[PDB]
């Protein structure tokens, strides 16, 4: 508990508010769930929905890992697990083995998610189909009408414009069978791992105000085409710490000259491989 | 050694712009500066008393050559700081004698349309403030009409009477006489009678 | 006294904290006697910046400037320009600039006086880059997002 | 039959009292010292010394202090106090290159020359209020490096001699001075400097907030804040050589504001400049941000925004100006209003009865 | 746009270090502490509070003792801060009439029933810097006169009685809340008045100064400035009738403006209206002539003037937007800048070979 | 019509100044085992303004409030709102809004506590008002 | 009689600079010259250019009149007449006729000026068609050129949307026949003191960066349509103080019911029909 602060610093009306909209969403899979929670100024642009979350869900014997972009080392990722160490005084951890609570920005750890986990994930857009309906009177009904198809659209339209589906990023999926979902902008690579997870999957956009949660255990599948079906470019370039490439992998920029290397987006599993 | 100055700089400067800004204000009125009891020879009283104070580093002053002594610009120099041009049409404050020519009153600077005020000013030293051409006077500062006939050279003369360069364009005249000064502005109707 | 060592004693003096100065020279005790020719004089000194900080000039607003100068029995006149409003400060540095414009006091005050200023001021500015250069940084950035 | 009497002087006596008895504040408390603002409150101080138009640390302490702390006040203190003080000297173009820096960043390049360096600054900082600065406390014991400074050329410097960028060099014309002169638009870039300079934070904060909305996402970079301590030398007739006078504390942003392909010559990226008193970088970088939107009719662009606008920004810019004309309202305006209320009664008079 | 960068902790800390101890400042002198600062700096509290959105003097002390005394970075750890706290209770609309004056004035008219209430004000001092601030002093005594309040009616009552001017009636409408949703242009007066109260003022001070030298004149009179104290209240659910929970310090100001010639009805002057927390004034004042600016649909007055221009006011009055977009562009775009380099690049090489 | 004096001695607790409140209360050397059904949380209270100052509400910041509720032995509630965070001083207003409905302490405490704050905030004010009025700027005068 | 400052507060570069811009003014006459202000102890639209103005003109044997509304009794008038006192340590009196530097905010004597008098002006706006045009780069061209058509396009607008043109006070002259110079914010009732006037009138708009003056005996016409000629404010009460029924008057709003009394705004004046028995 910070002096002069709230536990997590959130107001205990803006937690219950999120907490009842997480109940509904976890009985409504792959539905945004709408709050109405006040606007609350944040440095970091990644927070307006995935740290209004762990505030509502985070207690005082969880231990935290924050991920930006897979890793722990980014600026950001340090500037929220000091920022919940602060407000909540939890525990932080470096290995998604030990964590309970997973805050990540764009990206699903490579080790597995147990039982007992949550993962929350920093959504900038809620609505896939923002891309294409301006007005979003009839976004709303036309998730009770299915009307699914219209998104399909981007597919199809996607390998004629370029000659292969380059949706790598926030590719929409179908959770539980019926409800669209829009993860956030995870590669094509973590798709799959969202495919009956043991541990429940909590989205949250902040500057939308709408969260949506994927229960364990649920089924959620690629939007494609049956002649088209959903793959994943297999990767055929090492990392240039430990080698391995059956994760995915980041670049890291070393010049200004334009040199870069390829090292695992996870640098949890790229430093398990190492000691390896 | 160099000209004295105002023995009460300030109040003697206040008390020139006074007199000058009655003969401005007023045209055709004789005014006395006996603040400074010496002018800088060639220059007279009044034509010393309203360099020194009016002139300063932003103003340029162009001596006619028969009032371009050697003296008068150390000494205008040292206790103004004003810039000492060689061409008349540099000047902020152009100083000359009855002996000014044509072509010297014409190269002066009218200022322009848009910033009349960017001219020059003809600190005209005459023989006498009274006993030339009759000349007749209307105009603002003027309740009904003026006389006075100051011995003026022919060129500015026809400048007065003429007004080639029409308002807000025009320099205005400052004739001085020792001790007594007059002001004519450019907005000075002046007939020959 | 060759200009630039007249250069180097007057920026060490203009540098010199008021407090030290004044505490060093009075311990030195060698005072004389001088005739003040300007009264210390504060004023404002017009900044001129350049563009890009190699351009053409502008003006980058003013700072406080105290100036004095003084004259020795011999006739030896020290000046000092220093910036803020310490007349005293302004007065003893051109007091110190006559000292040592002669070779009565300008050995001596050069080996005990204006050294022992610049080193102080060296040691002040080697403990603050010190800690400064505790933050230094070295960014590594990510493609993509 | 209601005689009048005077009550103008004894009335803003009182007010004035009240005024310095609310400055004082409770007695119970010690009255807060100029040193202590100027230590402290020192990023007030800075900005107030920005915009007054005197680098004296302890004269905007004390502005602030008179001013119960309101900077526009403090300010205008400052500039009024500027007109009472006499220009001894102009000093010698000052030179950032020989910054001792206290902070140096680069938004564009990793690998700059001189090495970066955070310094100290408010950045990555979270918004959280320390309560514990309700009462007494010392800060943490400063961490220690090597207390070698490396050269540090400017980072404009390596993007000219790569052809990316214009040197500015110095053609050797005079600075306008506004301060000499009233401004006369069109303005030149020293003038449009200098009046900025001046300019009111906030105003320029929003100016440059506003120029965001020309463009999409392809915001501008921070080619390079560098937060330090300049030489201040002039040249004194007396003497005819260069004198260190002492030093300032200043803040210069160089802002890369995207590329431009003038004809006959090949594209490079312009650039926006602001130079502040003290570490007010926000300042620094909305002075250079609207600089560059300024520098619209040397680039032949077209004024999209009025953060464009010379004239309208840089007529407003001025904190004095502003704050007096917009309280000027409190001043008595019965004459005048009584002229308008005549018109109105003969209007409604005739509009109906 | 979001570059992510890694590798920079112990610098950052070390950084955030650095600028707390200077912060503190020179250890010699004492800390500054809050009550100092909010009893003797009140004017930047005022401005703080008002703009954070928060209404506690020890808070924004607080925070401007955390900013090292910077106006926008306290206004943003007072925002922030906002977010932790419960929403309580709605008060009761403000009553001013109940206001108990410290300071009233009006210059419509020469003197109004009440009487020219100059109170504490800087306004008629002679801004010449005072040096004996240097050091301690005391306070002037404060004479003394009849300790009552004579009915002070708001001179706009006045007005509309006479008919000269229109009632701001109530119509019961939902006020807006921009704290819960994002203001939607053009929005009501109401969601209007809330960001105006919310704006930089050196921003809103501009504009309004634009408007008063001609860019969409509004033809204002300061019809009446008010500065007092006014009672809060609430009516508690546990609870059935209104409990009073305090007074606030606030400012009042409501101008007149350029009467105009409705189809069918008797010509009146227009108002604008502006209120703030504490004493400052020209923050009020300003609110009220941007209110008036923007009451331009209201009237059916297209906008010739930026400060007529809602989008353009509301949408970067904001303190805590514009800075967090100036502080973005600091942080390290190598990425991004390396993608530009590239494109100017290829411009240059097909431009120029 | 017990409604309007509960308002005016609440009106007076929150009024009052946690260091006189407090220093009263003590000296009072009154108190009765309470219990905190509802502990002293500080939030805010939005501020709810007219435009005009009679038209429409517009919403003009927020304040910092504290409340607090204690029950008495016998089942009595008292309720505090005071503006700020003295979290203290709303336990003490609260425990004097419960003690104010019981019989035994309603004349005493408003003779003993609730009057005597009202009278000094009073002088105080009326202070104030001298030294403001000191300001007043006159311009006409009735003469007879 | 200044207590570490010049005399008039003002350095003697200061005020030989404003000199230069008074004369050019006076040559010039209606003419806006541009002057190098600077930052006065009052605040910028507090009356900074008349006080700068009086600096440079007053001298020690001059009598100086600060009214403001026509009164001398009021708060800004008060406050820089002191402040003149404490530089300058002049004579200052109530009595128009009496005075020798005049400077008033929004209102011309009743009393006529005699000959030697200044009259200075303070001008929140010098330029007449700052409303019509916000932008002085237009400005200065259009008066250089002399195309004032616009303000009589304006005058007509107002005639067609409500039968009467608006200005009622800062009513725009011709001066000299030649420039359309806004006066001060006077009531267009002090607009034909302005002709043909002994006295000479100074212009200070001091935020502004701007002088301008209408030199002794020079016609002034305020503008107006032939069909819709000037005229004045006028009042059905007289003064309730002398009676008088030439001077202009101002509301005193006394109760809440709405009982008014109109009063002199010069203050002089009034004192002058009130002693002299009652008009
Ligand atoms: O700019 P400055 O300092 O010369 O102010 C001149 C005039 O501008 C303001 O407007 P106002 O006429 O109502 O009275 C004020 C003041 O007298
Ligand atoms: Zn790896
Ligand atoms: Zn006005
Ligand atoms: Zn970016
Ligand atoms: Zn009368």
């Amino acid at each position: 508990n910070l002096s002069g602060y709230n536990f997590a610093y959130l107001d205990e009306q803006t937690k219950r508010m999120i907490r009842r909209a997480i109940l509904k969403a976890v009985a409504i899979p792959g539905y945004q769930v709408p709050f109405g929670g006040r606007e609350m100024p944040m440095p970091y642009g990644w927070g307006t929905g995935g740290i209004q979350l762990t505030a509502s869900v985070i207690g005082e014997s969880d231990v935290l890992k924050v991920i930006d972009q897979g890793a722990d080392d980014t600026t950001n990722a340090v500037s929220i697990r000091n920022f919940f160490k602060r407000v909540t005084g939890v525990n932080t951890t470096e290995r998604t083995d030990d964590a309970t609570l997973i805050q990540t920005r764009h990206r699903i750890p490579e080790t597995p998610l147990t039982e007992d986990q949550i993962i929350i994930f920093q959504v900038p857009i809620p609505e896939p189909l923002r891309f294409i309906e301006p007005r979003e009177t009839e976004t709303r009904t036309m998730h009770a009408l299915e009307e699914y198809g219209v998104m399909q659209v981007k597919l199809y339209e996607d390998i004629a414009r370029f000659g292969h589906i380059a949706t790598t990023y926030a590719y929409p999926v179908k959770v539980n069978g019926r409800y669209v979902m829009d993860p956030s902008p995870i590669p094509k690579f973590d798709n799959p791992k969202m495919d009956m997870m043991p541990a429940l999957q909590l989205f949250g956009a902040g500057r939308e105000k709408r969260i949506y949660a994927v229960p364990p255990f649920t089924r959620v599948e690629s939007l494609d085409f049956d002649d088209h079906p959903f793959t994943v470019q297999q990767w055929d370039e090492p990392c240039a710490i430990c080698g391995s490439t059956h994760s995915y992998l980041d670049e890291v920029v070393l010049d200004d000259a334009g040199n870069r290397m390829f090292v695992c987006s996870d640098t949890d599993y790229c430093r398990q491989q190492s000691e390896a | 050694t160099l000209e004295t100055a105002f023995m009460l700089p300030v109040q003697d400067a206040q008390h020139s712009f006074r007199r000058l800004l009655k003969a401005m204000s007023e045209p055709g009125v004789i005014v006395a500066l006996h603040q400074l009891k010496r002018g800088w020879q060639p220059l007279n009283i009044a034509t010393t008393s309203v360099l020194l104070t009016l002139a300063d580093n932003d103003t340029p002053v162009w001596l006619s050559t028969p009032l371009n002594n050697d003296i008068v610009n150390q000494s205008l120099r040292f206790h103004t700081n004003a810039p000492l041009v060689s061409q008349p049409e540099q000047a902020t404050f152009a100083v000359t004698d009855e002996a000014i020519s044509s072509e010297q009153l014409n190269a002066l600077s009218t200022g322009t349309a848009v910033a009349p005020e960017a001219g020059a000013t003809l600190i005209l030293q005459v023989a006498s403030l009274s006993g030339g051409r009759m000349l007749r006077l209307t105009g603002a500062g003027i309740a009904e009409e003026r006389m006075i006939a100051p011995q003026l050279p022919e060129c500015i003369l026809h400048e007065l009477t003429e007004r080639p360069h029409p308002f807000p364009l025009g320099i205005d005249l400052i004739l001085t006489c020792g001790e007594r000064l007059l002001a004519i502005p450019r907005t000075t109707h002046v007939e020959v009678c | 006294a060759d200009t630039a060592t007249r250069q180097h004693w007057m920026s060490v003096l203009a540098h010199s904290q008021p407090a030290e100065l004044a505490a060093r020279l009075n311990a030195l005790n060698i005072t004389a006697d001088y005739e003040v020719i300007r009264a210390a004089e504060t004023g404002l000194v017009q900044i001129q910046a350049r563009m890009g900080g190699t351009g053409e000039r502008f003006f980058a607003g003013d700072a406080t400037l105290t100036r004095a100068a003084v004259r020795l029995t011999d006739g030896t006149l020290g000046y000092s320009w220093v910036l803020g409003r310490d007349k005293q400060h302004a007065e003893r540095c051109a007091l110190i600039d006559a000292l040592m414009q002669q070779s009565r006091h300008f050995q001596n005050l050069s080996e005990t006086l204006i050294a022992p200023l610049d080193a102080d001021r060296m040691a002040r500015i080697a403990a603050r880059q010190a800690e400064v250069n505790a933050s230094r940084v070295d960014f590594f950035t990510m493609v993509r997002g | 039959m209601y005689v009048a009497v005077k009550g103008g002087e004894k009335a803003i006596d009182a007010a004035h009292a009240l005024q310095e008895s609310r400055r004082r504040g409770d007695t119970d408390l010690p009255e807060l010292s100029v040193a202590q603002i100027e230590q402290q409150l020192n990023l007030a101080v800075d900005r107030v010394m920005t915009e007054g138009g005197i680098a004296d640390r302890e004269l905007a302490a004390l502005a602030l202090k008179q001013a119960s702390g309101d900077n526009v006040e403090a300010i205008f203190l400052l500039r009024a106090y500027r007109t009472t003080l006499a220009k001894l000297a102009v000093s010698e173009p000052l030179d950032t290159t020989g910054m001792r820096l206290e902070r140096r960043i680069s938004a564009v390049y990793k690998d700059i020359p001189g090495g970066q360096l955070l310094g100290p600054t408010y950045d990555y900082t979270h918004r959280l209020l320390d309560f514990t600065l309700l009462a007494n406390g010392e800060a943490p014991t400063l961490t220690t490096a090597d207390s070698e400074q490396q050269p540090s050329p400017h980072v404009f410097s390596l993007l000219a001699r790569q052809g990316l960028a214009k040197f500015e060099e110095d053609s050797g014309a005079q600075p306008d001075d506004i301060t000499r002169t009233p401004p006369v638009y069109p303005c030149s870039r020293s003038s449009r400097l200098q009046q900025l300079m001046r300019g009111d934070e906030g105003y320029l904060l929003a100016l440059a907030y506003s120029t965001q909305r020309g463009y999409g996402r392809n915001h501008p970079f921070a080619g390079e804040i560098r937060s330090g301590y300049i030489d201040v030398s002039i040249v004194p007739e007396e003497l005819g050589f260069a004198v260190n006078v002492g030093e300032l504390l200043m803040t210069e942003c160089e802002m890369v504001n995207g590329f431009i392909d003038p004809p006959d010559e090949p594209p490079h990226f312009t650039r926006g400049y602001g130079l502040v008193f003290g570490m007010s970088e926000r300042k620094a970088m909305a002075m250079a941000l609207v600089d560059r939107a300024l520098q619209a009719p040397e680039y032949g662009e077209h004024a999209t925004g009025p953060a464009q606008d010379e004239e309208f920004v840089l007529a407003h810019a001025d904190n004095v100006e502003a704050a007096g004309f917009v309280s000027h309202l409190k001043l008595p305006h019965y004459v005048d209003f009584q002229a308008e209320l005549e018109l109105l009664k003969r209007l409604q008079q005739e509009k109906n009865h």
